[PDB]
DNA sequence: GCATGCATGCGCATGCATGCATAATGCATGCATGCGCATGCATGC
């Protein structure tokens, strides 16, 4: 944890990310809910089985 | 076989490593003392990480290691770090707390060729160069004993050791056998310091027809931030392939790209002695006569850029009114009068100057606005130059020809202090506070004495009523000072071939003296006397008034004040007296009266010659009026005869009735001084005559 | 009626056709923007 001073230059527009999301299959069309993704810049990667 | 193969096997490694370990512990200097006891002491008095090894000392004592070292340079640094962590930790046990890793770095080394030398020869091994920085990356966390996730179940993989030239794939997960994908454990990575620099060729050692050549390094971990981008470096390291994508695959021919990878680079009593020296009564004069060495003349210039550079005090009761102390310089001068030397030793001088020049093209604009830069490619905010120089001098070259922009943000800058931005989506007000010294050039060409200074420069009233001192270089014939000025010349051109004041303190002590003046005093008014300042402010109104022309106004009293904390700050007073008041009186007067036209100055320069005088040396009147009644007979005899005579002459008598006129009724004095034989002035009693 | 023959019957091994289980990485494309150039419009004097 650090603290920092600073001047602001440049401000993106406000976007939209996910925090839990909710996947289906193809064929069966079952599902699998609630799965939580982790703060930050980070992604996740879909399972395939 | 090569060098490296029989490196890397076993018993010669461990053989080596005894053999380093031996000399560490052995190794002395010339007079018998334990270099490394000491180098690790005071390494260990600071918690270091890095330990610096000659190659002169190590080729004495060890020749087989010194004889390898330029060939198989990464294995043997690694076995040279083992040991010497070994026996730093035989030293002392607590740097497993600390450091778990020391770095050994080659510090002297038979010089190698510059970057044209370099080819296939040279590659995989230890080289030498010299080059000028030009650009820097800054600081990057690079990885080290990376820590991977498996994304399936969530085990932490072990360690692994982030090698130079490839990137580390783990290959499966130990536990469920996935082969991946993988992330990396932010947490409970370990990281090091990286930073990336570009050096190109000294311009001054590339030969005429060919252009310089540039080359990338690498620092790691201490080696961070230790050069400036425009420095002169020296760097000992490794010329390297073996980096993934060096070969050029997709179109062209096989060419493989270069890189190198550094390890080392190569570029209390004081306050006592400032305390003597103003213990000295007359600092003052070897503060002025220090300024400025290898301008001749331009005292009075030297003087008030003495003041301008000690600077003053601001004084704001509340939040409501504000005054500045910065004391700003404005010179207007004739071509050849060396105006932008005084601005280039008051660069040198300053710890904080910025310089630019109006005409165009300067290094440092004179606007802020917003950017992407075109070296770093990063979206900045680039202030003007006086932005930049907070509590620092500004210098602005060829004042006349800036354009609109630029007077616009002088004036708001010089008038308000702060710089206001409204570009780009970015509000903002910047702060100012700079000292502002400028140089500029008469419209005609050449100074008109028959005009107001107004008049004769480019630039406007509200302008100049900034600037507190206003000097004008005025050039003009005077045989003597013309030979003078060109002795000097000639001498600085002899020297420089490849093949009134005591004495003026040194540089570096005058750095330390304005650097001590500016921290640690601050002169008070508890004891100014405002009767004089009123009744010679009455006058001095009163005087403009009946001239009728350019009346004098309150704001130079403020200047004075100002003037007179200068003065007070270079004794080192911490309360004001008559004499700093005197001596701004003195200046302020001077300022203004040169600004006028010639009668009016003449007028003004009669009445007021009692303060005017403060301070003043006789044998220098006397010596202007010579001047001036040598001048008179020169231009009669110029115009009257058409060319002039073998000898100049002038009776006693005139002279003598001139000082009476200005109440000096003894000259006996001046025909001894100094000044009279310096400007080659002889005094014949058998014709009573004085002849040059 | 007692001695003998024997067609029926049951449980565990191997052989062979079908059937079942597994399972991330590298390369390509369009959007944003710098840098050099020539035309052209508008503004002074
Ligand atoms: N008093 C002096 N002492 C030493 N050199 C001088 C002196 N007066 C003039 N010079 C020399 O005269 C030359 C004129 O160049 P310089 O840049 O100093 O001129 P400047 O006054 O700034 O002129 P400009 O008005 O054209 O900007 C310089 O090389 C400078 O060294
Ligand atoms: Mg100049
Ligand atoms: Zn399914
Ligand atoms: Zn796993």
């Amino acid at each position: 944890l650090v603290k920092i001073p600073g001047i602001i230059i440049a401000a993106s527009a406000v976007r939209a990310k996910a925090t839990r999301i909710s996947i289906q299959c193809r064929s069966c069309r079952n599902t699998l809910t609630n799965i939580a993704m982790r703060p930050g810049l980070e992604g996740y990667a879909l399972p395939r089985k | 076989h090569s060098v490296r193969e029989w490196v890397s096997m076993a018993g010669p490694r461990l053989e080596i490593h005894h053999r380093f370990k031996n000399f560490l512990r052995t190794h002395v200097d010339s007079h018998g003392h334990n270099v490394f006891k000491e180098r690790i002491s005071d390494m260990c008095k600071e918690n270091r990480e890095s330990l610096v090894v000659n190659y002169e000392d190590l080729a004495a004592r060890e020749h087989v290691l010194a004889y390898f070292l330029p060939e198989a340079p990464a294995e043997l640094l690694q076995i040279f770090d083992e040991a010497a962590l070994e026996v730093v930790l035989a030293m002392y046990p607590k740097y497993d707390r600390i450091t778990n890793h020391i770095h050994v770095r080659i510090s002297h080394l038979p010089l190698v060729e510059e970057l044209r030398s370099l080819r296939q020869l040279h590659l995989n091994q230890l080289i030498r160069t010299s080059g000028v920085v030009t650009s820097c990356t800054g600081v990057l966390p690079q990885l080290s004993m990376v820590k991977y996730n498996c994304n399936k179940c969530n085990f932490v993989l072990g360690p692994f050791c982030q090698s130079q030239n490839q990137e580390v794939k783990p290959g499966s997960c130990p536990e469920c056998q996935s082969a991946g994908p993988f992330e990396v454990n932010m947490e409970e990575t370990i990281y090091q310091n990286y930073q990336r620099i570009r050096i190109q060729e000294s311009p001054g050692k590339v030969a005429a027809g060919r252009l310089p050549r540039s080359k990338d390094a690498i620092l790691l971990a201490d080696l961070v931030d230790s050069c400036k981008p425009g420095d002169e470096i020296e760097l000992t390291g490794i010329y390297h392939n073996n980096y993934d994508g060096s070969l050029n695959t997709a179109n062209g021919f096989p060419v493989f790209a270069t890189v190198i990878l550094a390890n080392h680079v190569a570029k209390d009593e004081d306050v006592k002695m400032i305390t003597s020296l103003s213990k000295d009564q007359q600092i003052g004069e070897k503060i002025f006569a220090s300024i400025a060495p290898s301008i001749y003349g331009h005292e009075d210039i030297k003087r008030g850029l003495a003041l301008a550079l000690f600077g003053g005090e601001p004084k704001n009761p509340g939040g409501k009114h504000k005054v500045r102390g910065d004391i700003n310089v404005l010179l207007c001068g004739d071509p050849g009068t060396a105006k932008s030397q005084f601005l280039k030793y008051i660069e040198k001088v300053s710890s904080r100057a910025i310089f630019t020049t109006g005409q165009g093209a300067s290094a440092v604009g004179l606007t802020a606005y917003v950017q992407r830069h075109p070296v770093s490619r990063e979206w900045t905010l680039e202030a003007g130059a006086l932005v930049l120089a907070d509590r620092g001098v500004c210098l602005i070259d060829e004042f006349d020809k800036m354009n609109d922009q630029d007077r616009t943000s002088i004036h708001e800058a010089m008038e308000q202090q702060s710089i206001s931005i409204s570009k780009a989506g970015i509000v903002t007000s910047l702060q100012a506070r700079c000292t502002v010294i400028a140089a500029a050039n008469p419209i005609g060409g050449r100074y008109d004495p028959s005009l107001t200074f107004s008049e004769n420069v480019d630039l406007t009233e509200p302008i100049i009523s900034r600037f507190d001192i206003l000097c004008v270089v005025r050039d003009t014939v005077d045989p003597v000072q013309d030979e003078m000025l060109a002795r000097f010349v000639v001498g600085s051109h002899v020297r420089h071939h490849p093949s009134y004041g005591v004495e003026p303190l040194p540089q570096e002590v005058l750095k330390k003296y304005i650097i001590y003046a500016k921290e640690r005093v601050h002169p008070k008014l508890n004891q100014m006397d405002q009767d004089k300042v009123a009744k010679m402010y009455s006058d001095l109104r009163k005087e403009s008034m009946a001239t009728g022309s350019i009346p004098i106004t309150v704001r130079h009293i403020e200047s004075m004040i100002r003037m007179a904390e200068a003065h007070a700050r270079i004794h080192l007073r911490d309360y004001v007296i008559e004499d700093d008041v005197n001596m701004a009186i003195r200046v302020m007067l001077e300022s203004f009266i040169d600004t006028q036209k010639f009668s009016v100055m003449r007028s003004m320069r009669k009445t007021f010659a009692r303060y005017l005088s403060f301070r003043r040396d006789n044998n220098e009147l006397l010596l202007f009026i010579l001047k001036q009644l040598v001048a008179e007979q020169v231009t009669y005899q110029r115009n009257r005869f058409g060319a002039q005579q073998d000898t100049i002459e002038v009776p006693e008598k005139d002279l003598v009735d001139k000082a009476r006129q200005i109440n000096i009724h003894n000259l006996s004095a001046f025909y001894d001084s100094e000044l009279f034989r310096m400007n080659k002035f002889s005094h014949d009693l058998k014709r009573k005559m004085i002849l040059q």
